[PDB]
């Protein structure tokens, strides 16, 4: 089976950093990419950034100066980080797996972790 | 980046009726479009990828089509379980983006 | 001019006579080679790949442009005058090439008026019309790859996968490009760069490049293998990443008084062992002069030897006398290998060392024997019309030399060792013997 | 047979002993290589490309067919008899190959009964059954490229773009084909053409060609790297653009009385400088004869040296005496480079020039010193069980030669210079000294 | 240190002075190269192709693993100690490399903790994070080919056609892999294997490999062409078919007291013919010592000569005296070729053999003539500010040597022949003259 | 035109072998593959095995130990063989041509030969 | 091997009516599916290949679609001549296989 | 924007040649091909010939002996020529741009020039 | 060369009605077919390319399909502005050719 499970802090102050770790199983991080998406209280889904199968990353423009993504291929983990938080960063953060060779369609999602700022 | 417009913002339909959701891209994204069904308290479920193919496990009452800039999702027999917020996503260029979403009652 | 009868007696059987030809008086055409592909119709799936590519490529082309600028900035209309002081140091080849480069610039300036058409080119090969009378072709690296494997794969593979494939195609291109246009190209001025090397800028596809330019067909394929068709880099554009190359198409001309004679080495008997004469296999004769040639740099065909320059070299007086009949001066190396030519056919006449190769006569049923006083036997019409060597039966003609060829005999020269280590050893051991002789004569002079 | 103890004292440490093996007694199979792709299922998107291709290709193959016809037209059943007069000029290799070509024709005639199946082939590899007992394989150039990149791209790319991609694929194919089957192939008759060259006709994919033919696995990979597996062009069809190639698969056999001994060069001390002995690194011994070998043309493995012919060469008497213990005749070159081997390990015994390499003993904490009267030190069990050279610690065994190895000493031979320019200089300067001696003795003879 | 004025008089014009640089003190990074592609997403269209591939590939890699095991199994922590007895026979290079191999294993053991990530890799290039601080890259052979040409072609081509294309891609890969990792790799231990060869395991795409590893850019491109960047095979996994390669990135350092001087050969007049002096073109000077160099193995750029080791070699005393002004000992070869350099430019001064090349003065309208007592004419500011050779007009500077350069003259040395056959002939003919002298002196000694 | 014509024995005893020859015309066996399919009295169509354009073969699992296919490129023939027959091998055996480069769709079929066991 | 299920086992329809046959694969066979019309006493006729394209000579009243695991054949105007046993075949992996077939009266 | 503008003679006698020049802007002739099509008074559209991006040309069979196409990449022009006119060559001649890499679909057309013979 | 037949020669339909035009090729031209709308006094407008994709700027009431030898153009709601001569073109082999055309009133 395939699973993704987010774990991180609940309430984080403004101007503090955010660090959410996605622990995965059922697949290798050398075979699939991991994308981060968030769901703010009254907004739609927002794609934040991706770490590709190849270990390289991309980010959207809005968070490009604040958002960073990393990986650990020994512990099967993907790391989402924001260097400095705002109150409008309150959202449920999700870890999702892409489809094969960088194709879209998030067939597999984690549980979602709620971050309050 | 590439913007997307999804409409109507909100839908109302009865069980067994045909329901459609329209989405258009600000640029040409070829067949690179996915549709999701998102219920509150749960993670989003993939319904359609590459503007037409169903995700494994998705009921065949779901279908879709589209190309370039004009795409749509269709339900051929709305079920009670199909309530939720539907999302249009492109996965062509980078970043990938989602539209505002459609709330179907 | 060569004493072929005495030479065949010592294992050097007359072989094929070929004409001596050298490339001269070339026609020229300019071609544009763009090293950067056009990815306009997959612009969302390039990432930063093209940016990294342009930077890496600039680091390859900049040193070439610089080397060309040294000559271009110091060459002016008089009739072309060069600032020898500013150039400082140059070889004759560079100097004459520097002028060719300068003159070529005058057409490069016309080609550059189409800079926007060169940049816009999205096909692997484009014919651009400057003025109808003037036509220039543009070749684009990896353009065919992209047009068939990345552009039409937009909804076949993901956008990121497309980007990765582009990056690898570009990196592989540079990996090969660097063997020709990299640091090894210390001199892009001299017009001696073979077209098969230049073509690496277009994937190594020199056949397309040449067909594109039309060329002349009198002996096109010989010109290519002999490396007579070459080019010169005339202009480098570091903003558009393309170069202009002048391709030279020389005509091979025959030298009216020159030919190359091939000799065919045959092991021969002496004392109680096999020997092989160490005489040049390819002998160049011009007028009345017998000389050598570095034929290892020339193309050899059935009728001619095609060279991209004159490779004639000196020959010693002792070797010249060997070749004209003084066989007592022809050096010989011992044969210890089990695999040596033991016979040769020339004009229907069979020459064989019938001591080391079994010789039998097909028409008489008798064996063909050789005495210890003989080197090779000459077998023809008069002795055995059809002779057998090993398992091959050969129908023979007649020898037009002495009828006493097998009876007269021949003088045999001194032994040699051709191995590199043996050469150093032989020189040294001779110096020990030489010093002993020097001491002996000095003692005699002091006594007297 | 070699005096290894005296040799190690002058920097020539006994290395690995290997068996001498040579390819012989090959099995043969015929394979058909079609140089023209099958574009029947994209026939509307070829334009005039195939017409230009056929013409260009005919210009490559025609000279090969002609060269083969010279032998084929002049060879008849007796038992095979050749018209030596008509052939005129040939080497022994060509002559025996001419027979092999003729005999091979008899099966080529069977293969040609499938000419229509060869033409119809649209897969890169097709196994054709002639009579069940007889099987021939057909390999088609660029067929895989076309089947995967042009045919399935019919509504992916335009028809003209498909045509351009075909033209470039064909041109690139010829660009590489020409290095093997072009003007350089002056002799397609001799069966000495390596299979890795022939395979260029199939994109250079020799692994597919060979697997297709099955082969024998006793030492297959050694046969390939040593160029023992070769082919011969038997038949050329200029209407269908395919050739029939006979592939030879020899068996490497061991020579019961022959081996090659590798020596390991070690810089040694003499006077106040480093020297290296100039003695062959690979010495061939057959029975009781010590000789040389052109091993540069052979494959070297851990157990054997694999050659595709006999490469044995003569050795001088002075070098033979050097090798059997007369070290006063072993030449030495001065070492001026900072990078020279300064030690070697042989059978657990360490030989080192402890003047130029720092030597320390791991078990005693004391340094290992060498006097000016010594060349190399032999370090073993008796002096230092574990020795250190630089930063490497080596556990040693015991030397089975003289216990006085480091005390007895050795005779040292004369200095040499191996550089090509130095060779010419040394010969010339010796001639000046020689002429002076000649004049001095002639004066003495006139006085007496 | 060289007597440039006397040397230019005999056809050796001072050329470009370059710094002598050698690679040293490398940094290392480990990279994983997987030779087997990931075909998980086309698993129904592989047939038995992958099974045959794994078997064939195991037959290539097993001999490498074995060769590495010989050193690995015999190397232990002391500070690294090697079982010299168990190794038995080794060269100094192998021994020091054996230690490097052993030490490298300690990181290979960390890389291997990601074995499952290495196997799972389905991209051509994957960056794996071991501990964030430690990063290893995995390169996969043919992965890009498969991801773009076989996986997305599932309903473009048939499943069997896909299988055939995979089989051919794998076979072509091995065909090239075998030239580097095949039987020729008798020694995978020594860290002297150039990175352009190792990269064949990744399609020959060394540019991707190197960019992947980051490297240092001070003189990266010079390091590559000079073969200073090399790798060592540290670990072979025969179950997963990948290897771990340690890539060495040396820094080229300048030798404070060493430079290489290039001389420019110019044909000169003597008697009634053209001659060219045979003196090393590239002369290495270190401190006060003039010596030779095997520069044929080094990269030559405008400012420096880049070598991947020290290639300095000895020079004879006669050549050293030639270079310091004793030109009576400088050997000369006859020029018979029509294509020889007949002039050179150095620091604005033009040197030309105005007997064989037509010389005219641009500023006076008069011809420039040379007497039979002169070798080359020096043309500068004082005689002709702008001179013409053939069709090239050169503006000249001033000669800073003797104002009587063209009047003083020079001593000319003896004739030589550099041809390999001529070398053997010259040694032999000198031995005949030497033996005659030996007999003449022995007769004199017996008479006296 | 294109034709395939099967010829072989009618009644063959159990434990005897079966050999059916397909003679073809209108196409080359070096260009197209040939597949064998049978129709048992009360069953559906059963694909037995294939000889590909390349001359290589494949078989289904049920008959892999009994079924063999061969070819003759001189006489334009394809050979279907079963080493040992059972009574349930009674069927009409058909020779069919595939589509171009190993694509499915048996546009061309032979006549069918009935084998009784 | 790869199994296929074809249903209904038997159909009854009048002339001019729309008739459909459903077939599903046990695994993903992409577009690799062919349909045949087989009359007794005759060899099977190819109708559809690659899950949608008609064989040359096949009447345009025939059509079809499908992907991965779910496929169908449709007749838009049943003719008297369309009686017979219809077969579903996949031609993706090896072996190729047929379903039980549908008997249409 | 993209434009194509035809300019040439009006009334041309039978047995005289026709020369129509298409001046273009908004695109490069090194990136796109140019096709010529005509509209006779009572006929349909007739494709005459093409000059491809690569500078090479093709013609239909009917006019292959009379029709020639050329280019000028300095002045951004394409030239249509007929060596000898007939009265049935009366038509409106159009210059059209193709789609990218030789794909069909004449998205961009010029204005059309009427030639009377 | 490759010939094409387009029919009916002339059509009559009211505003808002569905209008279709049929075109068949003499040979197999795969998906290489374009449709144009040509008014007199103006240059032809591209409507459809590769037998299905709309040209940018073309109203979505236009659509089409086809393969190999049989193709069609459809208007799902005829407008007054859709009067004109419609043309069928293949762009597969060379030369490219047009059919006679259909005049729609
Ligand atoms: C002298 O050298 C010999 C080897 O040439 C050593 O003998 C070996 O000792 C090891 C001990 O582990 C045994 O396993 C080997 O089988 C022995 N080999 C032989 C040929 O006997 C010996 O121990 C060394 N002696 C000293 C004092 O260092």
């Amino acid at each position: 089976q395939v699973q993704l499970k987010e774990s991180g802090p609940g309430l984080v102050a403004p101007s503090q950093s955010l660090s959410i770790t996605c622990t995965v199983s059922g697949f290798s991080l050398a075979s699939y990419g991991v994308h981060w998406v968030r769901q703010p209280p009254g907004k739609g889904l927002e794609w934040l950034g991706v770490i590709w199968t190849g270990g390289s990353t991309n980010y959207n423009s809005a968070l490009m100066s604040r958002l960073s993504i990393n990986r650990d291929n020994s512990k099967s983990q993907v790391f989402l980080k924001l260097n400095s938080l705002q109150t409008d960063d309150t959202a449920i953060y999700y870890c999702a797996r892409d489809r094969g060779y960088g194709y879209g369609g998030f067939a597999y999602w984690g549980q979602g972790t709620l971050v309050t700022v | 980046d590439i913007q997307m417009t999804q409409s109507p913002a909100s839908l109302s339909a009865s069980v067994g009726e045909t329901v459609t959701i329209t989405c258009r891209a600000s640029e040409n994204i070829y067949s690179y479009l996915a549709w999701y069904q998102h219920k509150q308290g749960k993670s989003p479920q993939l319904l359609v990828y590459n503007a037409k193919s169903l995700a494994e496990g998705v009921p065949s009452r779901f279908s879709g089509s589209g190309s370039g800039t004009q795409f749509s999702l269709k339900i051929n027999s709305l079920q009670p379980e199909d309530f939720g917020s539907y999302y249009c996503q492109h996965h062509y260029g980078t970043p990938w983006t989602f539209g505002g979403g459609t709330k179907l009652e | 001019i060569l004493h072929y009868e005495k030479l065949s007696k010592i294992g050097l059987v007359k072989g094929v006579t070929r004409k001596y030809k050298i490339k001269s008086n070339p026609l020229t055409k300019d071609i544009v080679i763009k090293m950067i592909p056009n990815v306009s119709n997959m612009s969302q799936c390039t990432g930063s790949v093209m940016e990294n590519y342009k930077t890496r490529l600039n680091g390859i082309l900049t040193p070439i442009k610089g080397a060309l600028e040294i000559y271009k900035n110091n060459t002016h209309d008089l009739g072309v005058i060069m600032a020898g002081v500013a150039i400082g140091i140059a070889t004759a080849a560079q100097i004459t090439a520097g002028v060719a480069l300068y003159e070529a610039m005058k057409n490069a300036d016309n080609i550059n008026k189409l800079k926007s058409s060169i940049e816009s080119t999205n096909e692997a090969v484009v014919k651009l019309q400057e003025t109808a009378e003037k036509t220039v072709y543009v070749l684009t690296a990896l353009q065919d790859y992209i047009n068939t494997n990345l552009v039409p794969t937009i909804d076949k593979i993901s956008c990121k996968q497309t980007e990765l494939s582009l990056d690898l195609a570009l990196s592989k291109y540079l990996s090969d490009l660097l063997f020709v246009f990299g640091p090894n190209l210390q001199d892009p001025v001299s017009n001696s760069m073979t077209i098969q090397a230049i073509s690496q800028a277009f994937g190594g596809n020199y056949e397309t490049l040449l067909r594109t330019l039309g060329y002349a067909t009198e002996d096109f394929d010989d010109l290519l293998e002999s490396d007579s068709i070459t080019g010169q880099i005339i202009y480098v554009d570091l903003s558009s990443y393309y170069i202009i190359v002048r391709v030279y198409f020389p005509i091979l001309t025959e030298i009216q008084q020159a030919y190359i004679q091939e000799l065919l080495p045959v092991s021969f008997n002496n004392d109680d062992s096999e020997w092989i004469s160490i005489v040049p296999n390819f002998i160049l004769v011009r007028n009345t002069l017998i000389s050598n040639i570095e034929i290892g740099f020339c193309l050899i065909t059935k009728r001619s030897v095609i060279c991209n320059q004159d490779y004639a070299t000196p020959m010693t007086n002792n070797m010249r006398e060997c070749l004209t009949g003084s066989t007592e001066k022809c050096p010989r190396e011992l044969v210890v290998s089990s695999h040596v030519p033991r016979f040769a056919l020339s004009n229907g006449v069979l020459f064989a060392n019938c001591i080391s190769v079994t010789c039998q006569c097909q028409t008489t049923g008798r064996a063909i024997s050789q005495s210890g006083e003989q080197t090779l036997l000459m077998i023809d019409n008069t002795t055995c019309p059809t002779a057998v060597l090993g398992n091959v039966i050969i129908s023979l003609g007649k020898y037009l030399g002495s009828v006493n060829y097998n009876s007269e005999g021949i003088a045999i020269g001194p032994p040699v060792f051709t191995d590199k280590v043996d050469i150093s050893s032989q020189i040294s051991s001779m110096n020990q013997s030489l010093q002993q002789s020097k001491d002996y004569i000095k003692e005699a002079q002091r006594l007297l």
